[PDB]
RNA sequence: GCUGGGAAGGCCCGGCGGGGAAGGUGGCUCGGGGG
RNA sequence: UGGGCCACUUUUGGUAAGCAGAACUGGCGCUGCGGGAUGAACCGAACGCCGGGUUAAGGCGCCCGAUGCCGACGCUCAUCAGACCCCAGAAAAGGUGUUGGUUGAUAUAGACAGCAGGACGGUGGCCAUGGAAGUCGGAAUCCGCUAAGGAGUGUGUAACA
RNA sequence: ACGUCGCUUUUUGAUCCUUCGAUGUCGGCUCUUCCUAUCAUUGUGAAGCAGAAUUCACCAAGCGUUGGAUUGUUCACCCA
RNA sequence: GGUUGGCCUCGGAUAGCCGGUCCCCCG
């Protein structure tokens, strides 16, 4: 069955404006600019209000598979609004049983040094994605704070760190050591 | 000597998971069907066995 | 059975609200089953309390109300986990005893703490085999007279924070009063009147 | 993005089929592929018609769906589509394309003569404008 | 049975009069067939299943096409049918929108072939009925019950791909 | 030529009407906009 | 001439066989031609030497004659897709991929899914016992508060919790 | 387990279609290539995976898979 | 032995394109 119209609207806040160039959404909030294209999805994007700034996504004559993309675009756009207004902050805890994992943050938070993961002498060098800054928190002893505007980039940077500290040739249920994403949140808390 | 709350966090990514009985795929705890073609997306799943 | 159970409930509420012209609406916090029996015993000698699905309450007092007026004021007021208590006594004698018969419920895991409780420095008195819980939470203790003794006060918990799974068990073994809270009244209804 | 929509009262131009070159009004829609179609002032009686042969215009009539032909004709005649259609660039390109096809051998000769003179006068003036604009002496 | 654009036929038959019952009862059926020859053949197929009749023991007294009584009106058709799958026989209820009853039945024969690989000889139409818009059960049919229905034609594919076969301009799809 | 002596359909605002409704017009109510 | 063989269907032995043995009709042998790429037996059709017209079976992206139809309606994405009698490869069993259908059920007296509270007393119910308290087992399956609690669905504990 | 569905042609049968105016008939030696139903090695998932060791499974045939005693042996068995 | 006028050029999108013009920024 092909459904005539599947549509869904996201509400743009006042401090952020959205500009459309075809299926290319440019989000210009107070924390920067986020730009991402959706030319791989055949949808219609429209800015509705001059007062409340509504963005509506429409799919005409869609099958089940391509109705699933309507809310995917809306969720991606809402993350752009969230990123440019509040930012994205991922907190990572470095858990270990015996050898403490020493983390050194190199230039501008773009390189992460893992020294003593499970006591081995190999040095792990993980590069942050562009626009993502890593830092060592001052609140808890073993935290890493990943801050950025794009949830795609911040979360993938966090996954790079987590997958770098992977135990091999041992029982992962017993050797739980590593750096894991503790919570996912924002900056500015609003 | 891992303090318990961080022990739970590590177990979230290492232990609290489902295993496909046909292709041993490591799945999220709420999985009902395996995500992999090579077993045919079977619903023959079992919990990952604990060290307890 | 659901139709009969719902119909039985409608007959019960409508006959009870016609019988009792004075009632309080009361909110239900995290009140355990042992407490509802406690209040139900302490109340049934002279009054009755009714609790259940809020929609059953709105529907009963919307279709079978037309016999009497002044009852529609409850319709915009029965919201959330709230119910009625029906009484024939005065307001003061029922409110004060309702507030008096509080039950000191223990702190469950994953429950918020609106109150702040701090353990003092005193001889706990339990056996010298429970130091693991004190060591896990970070309380330094030494054995005195074959018992565990707290050398200084430590700030166990704050207002409005999460109770740890291994933190609530130290409350239970120490037998102190945690944050506790009962069947608190929302507002009253006296023959078509709203007060505090 | 979309500006022209299939809807009740939407006037469509028939591109091919037995009714090619006609204007019709969409009265009702069926099964996504076809529509109830009626052109009372363009000699197309009510009938089903695939959406593939339609090309939507910018004219929308106001009548309820599945209304009788009389009401469609009244809506078509009031604010008449026939004169409005003939005034559009779309229609006069259709008409121009038609008269060029029916042009005879004598007309082809006279067009060849007129085009020859017109192009020489225009292309003269282009050279003059080029030569004039070539006088740019400034820092 | 093959197909094409099916037509509705009103076929009336009866047994031959025998010196047991002088006036045997008359029976009527609605047959959707490409032509009256097939319609008469399918009539004997059905009355033989229901009653104890044969073409040789009976006769057909009438076989005329049933013209659609409102071919200018859009209506929803509910069709009850039984078909034999590769592994059994199933009863189906299906809905279609069309201007004619025979057009709706023709849609059903194509749809059963497309979705269930059912050939016409396996399909057995047992009830065709014009249903009200509020009695429809299929969402594909129901979504067209909108007095303000409005939809664009999104990605118009060029169909004259060989006239011209070679060109300078790439085709437009937004119209 | 035949057919349901075709079925529909067009015009006569079809006229005296009756009934039914809904893919519900106007109006009214509620919720969002342009001076 | 008295070696036959093949195909539809019927049919005996055999696990089966491009095996062995019968019945019936047709065929190959003795037969070319169109189609099945190719092929004794399949499908069409049987043949003097030619011109024109039309077909059969089979086809009409290109090889390669013919769709270079503004063909109709759907279904399907395959990191071994599929693609035409004989025929030249596949089963049981699975899929929360998608499509259609059957039956049943819940729901404004508010379903479903999520987030958040309650989830009790007799009773740590009886007989098993070393502890089996709801959860190692054999039987029973009740009462009250009830909105609701099973004298218990699973985790867990030696038993508890 | 009781049952039941397959695959393979490295076993052995079954058949007798090709070869009886002849296709040199076992084993070993030598040498190349191919298959994967993977013994090892690379990368992984699972465990009754603490480590060590081992077992099951996936992508996977790139690379390697040996020296000897007895036997014509193929096989077999033992030594290292 | 063929042949029987030429086309001298945006990039491309397709749920979109093409053309023109005033301010801003690039010498
Ligand atoms: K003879
Ligand atoms: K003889
Ligand atoms: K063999
Ligand atoms: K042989
Ligand atoms: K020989
Ligand atoms: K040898
Ligand atoms: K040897
Ligand atoms: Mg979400
Ligand atoms: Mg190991
Ligand atoms: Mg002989
Ligand atoms: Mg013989
Ligand atoms: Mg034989
Ligand atoms: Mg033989
Ligand atoms: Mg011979
Ligand atoms: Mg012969
Ligand atoms: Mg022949
Ligand atoms: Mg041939
Ligand atoms: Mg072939
Ligand atoms: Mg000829
Ligand atoms: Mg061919
Ligand atoms: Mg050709
Ligand atoms: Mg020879
Ligand atoms: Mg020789
Ligand atoms: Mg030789
Ligand atoms: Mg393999
Ligand atoms: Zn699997």
């Amino acid at each position: 069955m092909k459904t005539i119209l599947s549509n869904q609207t996201v509400d743009i806040p006042e401090n952020v404006d959205i500009t459309l160039k075809g299926r290319t959404v440019i989000v210009k909030g107070p924390r920067g600019t986020l730009r991402r294209d959706f030319n791989h999805i055949n949808v219609e994007l429209s800015l509705l209000g001059k007062k409340k700034k509504r963005l509506r996504v429409d799919k005409w004559w869609g099958n089940r598979k391509e109705l699933a993309t309507v809310r995917t675009i809306c969720s991606h756009v809402q993350n752009m609004i969230k990123g440019v207004t509040l930012g994205f902050r991922y907190k990572m805890r470095s858990v270990y049983a015996h050898f403490p994992i020493n983390v050194v943050i190199q230039e501008n938070g773009s390189l992460v040094e893992i020294r003593n993961f499970l006591g081995e002498k190999y040095i792990r060098r993980v590069r942050m994605r562009p626009g993502v800054a890593c830092s060592v928190s001052q609140a808890q002893k073993d935290e890493l704070i990943l801050e950025g505007n794009d949830i795609e980039l911040v979360s993938n940077s966090a996954a790079l760190i987590q997958q770098a500290t992977t135990v091999k040739n041992k029982d992962i249920r017993k050797f739980l050591d590593g750096i894991y994403v503790s919570e996912k949140g924002t900056v500015q808390q609003a | 000597i891992i303090e318990p709350s961080l022990r739970q966090l590590a177990q979230k990514y290492n232990c609290d998971k489902m295993i496909c009985r046909k292709c041993y795929a490591r799945l999220h705890p709420r999985a009902v069907n395996c995500r992999k073609k090579k077993c045919g997306h079977t619903n023959n799943l079992r919990p990952k066995k604990k060290v307890k | 059975d659901r139709a009969t159970w719902k119909s039985n409930y409608f007959l019960k509420i409508i006959q009870l609200l016609d019988d009792y012209p004075k009632c309080f609406i009361v909110g239900a916090d995290n009140v355990g089953s042992k407490q509802m029996q406690q209040i139900r015993m302490s109340l049934r000698g002279k009054a009755v309390v009714l609790m259940g699905k809020n929609t059953m309450m709105r529907k009963a007092i919307r279709g079978h109300l037309e016999n009497n007026p002044a009852l529609e004021k409850l319709l915009p007021h029965i919201r959330g986990n709230v119910g009625f208590v029906f009484t024939k006594e005065d307001l003061t004698e029922i409110r004060d005893m309702l507030l008096a018969n509080k039950v000191p419920a223990a702190a469950r895991a994953g429950a918020i703490a609106p109150c702040e409780v701090t353990v003092p420095a005193q001889n706990t008195g339990l056996g010298p085999e429970k130091t693991s819980f004190f060591q896990a939470l970070g309380i330094t203790t030494k054995i005195s007279r074959g018992t565990i003794e707290i050398l200084s006060d430590v700030q166990l918990i704050k207002t409005g924070d999460k109770v740890g799974a291994s933190e609530a068990t130290l409350l239970n073994m120490l037998n102190i009063s945690p944050f506790s809270f009962g069947l608190v009244i929302q507002q009253v209804f006296d023959n078509g009147s709203i007060y505090n | 993005v979309f500006r022209r929509f299939v809807e009740v009262g939407r006037v469509a131009y028939v591109s091919f089929g037995p009714h090619a070159g006609k204007l019709v009004a969409i009265v009702d829609v069926i099964d996504q592929n076809r529509a109830l179609v009626d052109g009372p002032c363009t000699q197309v009686r009510r009938q089903a018609m695939p959406f593939k042969c339609m090309q939507l215009t910018d004219f929308i009539l106001k009548f309820p769906h599945s209304a009788h032909q009389k009401y469609v004709r009244q809506a078509w005649q009031k604010a008449d589509i026939n004169t409005k259609w003939a005034a559009t660039r779309w229609a006069k390109k259709i008409e121009a394309r038609e008269r060029k096809a029916k042009m005879t051998d004598f007309d082809r000769f006279k067009v060849m003569k007129a085009k020859k003179m017109r192009n020489r006068i225009i292309k003269n003036e282009v050279k003059k404008l080029q030569k004039a604009a070539l006088l740019k002496a400034s820092p | 049975k093959a197909s094409g654009t099916l037509r509705e036929y009103k076929v009336v038959g009866r047994c031959l009069p025998t010196p047991k019952c002088h006036t045997p009862p008359l029976y009527r059926m609605r047959i959707f067939a490409p032509n009256h020859v097939v319609a008469k053949s399918r009539f004997w197929y059905f009355v033989s299943q229901l009653k104890k009749m044969k073409k040789s023991s009976g006769e057909i007294v009438y076989c005329g096409q049933v013209f659609e009584k409102s071919p200018l009106r859009v209506k929803n058709f509910g069709i009850w049918l039984r078909y034999d799958s590769r592994s059994g026989t199933h009863n189906m209820y299906r809905e279609y929108r069309d201007l004619t009853t025979a057009g709706a039945v023709t849609q059903c024969y194509r749809d059963m072939g497309a979705r269930h690989r059912a050939r016409a000889h396996s399909i057995q139409i047992m009830k065709v009925e014009e249903i009200a818009a509020s009695k429809c059960r299929r969402p594909a049919v129901k979504q067209f019950h909108d007095s303000k229905i409005k939809f664009p034609l999104p990605h118009r594919v060029l169909r004259r791909q060989h006239k011209p076969r070679f060109t300078t301009k790439r085709p437009n799809t937004f119209f």
